[PDB]
């Protein structure tokens, strides 16, 4: 499919499982820490899908506000529109039969959460008179890295409509708690560096950077991973002296 | 709550009515009198 | 299966809402949270005379355009610049038969004293032709207990509900249903399958089934539904019998 | 003849009315010291029937809790100038009613900012417009009604006393159903022919003594309305003129 | 040009007052009144605006307190352009109102002090607090106040700035208190009496009850704008004694019987 | 140029001084800041700059924050271009942009929002700002003007004032001598007030005043330091009449009630 | 180029690792005190980097309309429409290359948080009204006075407000850190204020206030240092004046 980051044996359990779920149209949920992309392997696994030539729908939770799915995802495009008339493209509407993911959903309002309720419990939320239903045949994703679990329980949304969005919760378990693919991870993004960066060669994890990374707590993880990716390209060294102070924290004050 | 000139916001006579309310801009008597004349159609018009 | 099989006192509840379908009377309906009130609304619908006529059922208080209350009736475009005006609205559209709400719930104090005064008085006026309101032909609410108004009093403007007295109807929890529970479960589990396209019911350990008979069902058949789909796809086949029923999808492992 | 709607065999309901009648043929200031249900929007009608103009349009039906914004707008609009809900020139203003006289309801929500709006239109009728220079008047007489015990609303502050005392030329006290007792009985006699009429029923087959008691116990936390609609789903529960409806129950809840 | 208004004053401090006031009337400077509500603090201004406006002279008696919307008052600074939902249309508004005029605030204690202190921006120099072209307005225009609250506890508040409570002040005017006046209550409740005698088109003037009339008297009546004018027609309603004069005084509106 | 002071205020006891620091400040181009009590001077402190612009054709330009609308004014602060906020039309310029070059006559309002604060930190950066919806902005010039009467240091200490606001802020500082402080011409001044206050009321001449007057005048404060004591000659003004007024002191406290 | 040289050692470590990160077009953000000079550090930086020729033009965070939000970063369609205009390019791709840094970025909302989180793709802008995303990744900095790590303590900068910078943050000595050039930097700027002030060469510049002043806080310290310095050449006024006894501090009454 596409060059990915993470074999472990959970990462493995999670390919198998993305497997399983590319049939399954149900919506479903994929939980895991962001600054990893469990999106992009949302997008693969869409390829393997059922649509494995499909649309596809980005939705960044937060990028509609005072814009119903009337506004964006459903749109204008018929005649006597607002303001003078004309066409109108609708996101809702366009990507049918694709992909429809949700990116950090766990960001909503409670107008935007009834919105989407009906939507699920009709198929779709559909337009103007209460007569019109609609359907969305895109497969529907959405990923988040909150714990909504509390959210409910505080109401920050419907529990029931929760229960209801999808039809198997996923979670990605901790890359600091694998901390093996740390090694992987630091290898290919040496190489890719190197290519990057134009270095001469990749320096390497000498001993001391092993050893932090093995005491590091990593709580960003993959975002923790291309942090110190990032920390590493400062703390170059040489690319042939391997790199032992490979991380460098922004926070910290030096001297 | 208060008002902004900017908004997601909800006309004027075009060819058509133009030459319509013309007929009242122009007199009745006589000035539309030409124009009925030059309509020569609509035979269901009395 | 597909229809509502429902249990003993919910069928009698039935017959009374079948029954009470033809009265086309304005009414306040509560179902529980995944119980789903609306295919029995829509069976009665079916059982009303309003049958024939429109039905449109609310779209969860939906804010499309500016319209709002006048989108219960507005106008479409000026002549001059687009279309007519065409006589389009939302009130308008549940023509000749039954009317939905849905999603009362969201509603605040004001918007409340607002329903309960068209309640009290209804009258349906549009830029864009409209036609007389008072008539709310099968009118019923629903959805709006949800979020209960005053229940302690304040909230929303729900004094003229206690003033309102238009009969309602309760909803049970499906762990007070006692219900062909197992067997509702095995038909949404049938569909399924014929939607998954199955080779056939694994099965399901009654012992299986007696655990999963632990559990509030919250979400009632909905609840109920969801369980059954992640159990389902965790056995992802059709070899043995479900010994597993899906607790909750959130968990660790 | 406005129908003589609940037509209060209470004394003190008489008396109520006769004052109703003798303000109304009055044009001048008047306040109801009653309740929803305590008369909703009665009195309104008897005054607006028995206007000093009866020509003299009194729209009346003032119970209406709109938002600062919103009822701001109700009194008050600009030509051309914001107000993003309506469009252009405001006809909607309180001199909707010319020749007739303007109400309130629901006054206990009225803020210090709009009581003082509404005490100055009292005392002069001007700047009534969003937009523009305001100073001519649509002549009307002033009443308003309001259960809250103002007194205190004063005493907290809650809004202007200046429009209590000015608009108070007369406060009227108005029954709950705890005032009247005797008349309750034929109400319920009143009531119940009402929904047969409407129920198509031919008429409540039979009233029991038990029945009378248990309705006369079962209180009427809403005077009118609260009974009203509970006597409507009490009938639906009978639903047939040759069955008496010895113990229908007046609400779900 | 406008005589001041007819009102029954028979206080000789309330003549005073007016005296005050005739001394004002030529003179162009701020003007408060510390009348208790109910004092007929509008009116003594409505007085003061005919007599000193002296050539048609314009006045506005209009209270921010009613304009309840913060972009209320916002547009009550004129806009010319894209003024909230309006889109370049002209609005003079109460500019207008004081062009060739004064400023009479009743109970102007509700505005923000930023409220406060853009009328203090205003005051002094006067040049047009208003979205326009060089807001350059700086209209013929005096000012006059009126409010209940006390100058200590605005302070206190602090809605009045050092400035504000200041570049307000060039004169102030507190009605007689409803306590103070004893004889001239009863003066003035007999010239209401009249009056409403003669409106009402009642054949018959009931008069005034001797025991009603110590009843008034000892009525503090704190509030008598038309609180007085209302306790008038509180005992209006008791008509029928138009021949009669027996006594009905309405206590508690609230309260029946 | 030269111009005659149009007011005549001074303080002899260090505003004299004061006026001096002013008039060698006059020429430059540098922020103006000035703090001080309100109804007292300061105002007047803006007149005497405003005047004092160097040369001429400098726009006098006074934009008072509480003299605004929030959420709003931003429209007109640093420009409006651009319909739906500005009413179409052209580039409709802000309170910045109708005094180009102008004085930039600013009081510290001090305002709620920080943000306004900030806003004009935006402006007051370089001479450059942009018209609502510009694509394009313009670097521009205009005679800034500041005045005070708080201890910003104490508020920025208590997290009030944004340190960044007086940091762009307070060229230098300019405090003023109070009424309780000043105490130069109270007689002086008086006199030139009471000048004017006669010019007025068209009296036959000076009544004139009482030693306890002037005993009295030592013995307050004047909290508006220019402008109570104005008001307590303008009341004198008023009360009694003609030349026979000169003892019984004067009406200097309205607020208080008759004795 | 032109700009105040810190002529220290923590200032020459700044200017070489400026001068490092000038071909480096990733996500910045100018740490430390913002309003000592991070604006022209960042300006002098987008002369120099490795587009030294391009379209540089930064930006404050609190500068647009809350409304007019949309409108900031990009330019909405409106065709047929109440706010009818042509096809608006907007910030977001008025730059397209350059520098335009991310000023008062301390200063922001969580919604501006949302559109910045958005941001975070290089590019893939949906206008309003738009057909297709277009993919306009720059030169990307910022600026903060603040320290993001209180920050997301206080948990208002979102995690990912933390991720959007792509740099680890060089930090500059504050005043009491830096204290090297105070009397050569003293020097200079008196240079300027009397090259403003117009008056005689100063005869007078006695170094034991400038010892004094080392025995102060000066937390405006690249401004308030030249500010104080000024404020005591105008006070002073005089040429023939030794740097004695003379002091900007305004907080101070005078006596
Ligand atoms: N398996 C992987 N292979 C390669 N890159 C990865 C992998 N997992 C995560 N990433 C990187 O992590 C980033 C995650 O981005 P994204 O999915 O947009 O985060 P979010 O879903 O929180 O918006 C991607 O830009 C990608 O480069
Ligand atoms: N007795 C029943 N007969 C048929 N379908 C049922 C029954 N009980 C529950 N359901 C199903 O449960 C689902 C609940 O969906 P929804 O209407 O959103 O529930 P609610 O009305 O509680 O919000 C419905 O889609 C419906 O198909
Ligand atoms: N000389 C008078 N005789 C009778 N009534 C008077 C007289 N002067 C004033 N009033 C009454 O006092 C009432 C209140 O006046 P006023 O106190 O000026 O109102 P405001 O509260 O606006 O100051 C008016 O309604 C008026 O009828
Ligand atoms: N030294 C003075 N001599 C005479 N009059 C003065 C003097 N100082 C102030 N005033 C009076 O104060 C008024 C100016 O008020 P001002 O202090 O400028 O208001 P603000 O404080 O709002 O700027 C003038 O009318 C003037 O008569
Ligand atoms: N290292 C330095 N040497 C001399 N003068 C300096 C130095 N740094 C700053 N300055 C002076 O102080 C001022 C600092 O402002 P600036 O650095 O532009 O603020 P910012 O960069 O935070 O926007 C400049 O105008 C400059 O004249
Ligand atoms: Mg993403
Ligand atoms: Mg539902
Ligand atoms: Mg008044
Ligand atoms: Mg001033």
């Amino acid at each position: 499919k596409d060059n990915l980051l993470g074999e472990a044996n959970s990462f493995l359990e999670v390919l198998e499982q993305v497997s399983h779920l590319a049939p399954l149209d149900k919506p479903v949920l994929i939980i895991g820490e962001r600054g990893t992309g469990k999106e992009l392997i949302a997008s693969r696994l869409h390829y393997l899908s059922s649509r494995w030539q499909g649309p596809f729908i980005s939705l960044n939770c937060a990028a509609l506000n005072e814009n119903l799915l009337d506004s964006e995802l459903f749109g204008h495009e018929a005649g006597a529109f607002t303001g003078a008339q004309k066409r109108h493209p609708g996101r809702f509407e366009r990507a049918d039969g694709g992909t429809l993911f949700l990116d950090e959903l766990a960001t909503a309002p409670m107008m935007v959460q009834e919105k989407l309720l009906r939507v699920i419990e009709y198929g779709e939320l559909e337009r103007v008179g209460g007569s019109q239903p609609l359907q969305v045949n895109v497969r529907l994703v959405c990923a988040t890295n909150a714990d909504l679990p509390a959210m409910v329980n505080e109401g920050t949304f419907r529990a029931d409509l929760l229960d209801r969005l999808a039809f198997d919760v996923v979670q990605l378990p901790p890359l600091r708690e694998r901390e093996s693919d740390i090694m992987l991870m630091a290898e290919y993004f040496a190489i890719q560096m190197c290519r990057e960066i134009k270095l001469p060669l990749f320096p390497g994890f000498t001993e001391r950077a092993r050893e932090t990374l093995l005491n590091y707590r990593w709580p960003g993880n993959i975002r923790e991973l291309k942090n110190v990716v990032e920390r590493s390209v400062y703390r170059h060294g040489t690319s042939d002296y391997p790199l032992d102070d490979i991380i460098i924290d922004p926070f910290k004050r030096r001297p | 709550m208060k008002q902004g000139l900017q908004l997601r916001l909800s006309l004027a006579m075009t060819p058509q009515l133009q030459q319509a309310i013309r007929l009242l801009q122009l007199s009745t008597l006589e000035l539309q009198q030409e124009l009925q004349q030059a309509l020569e159609s609509n035979p269901l018009l009395e």
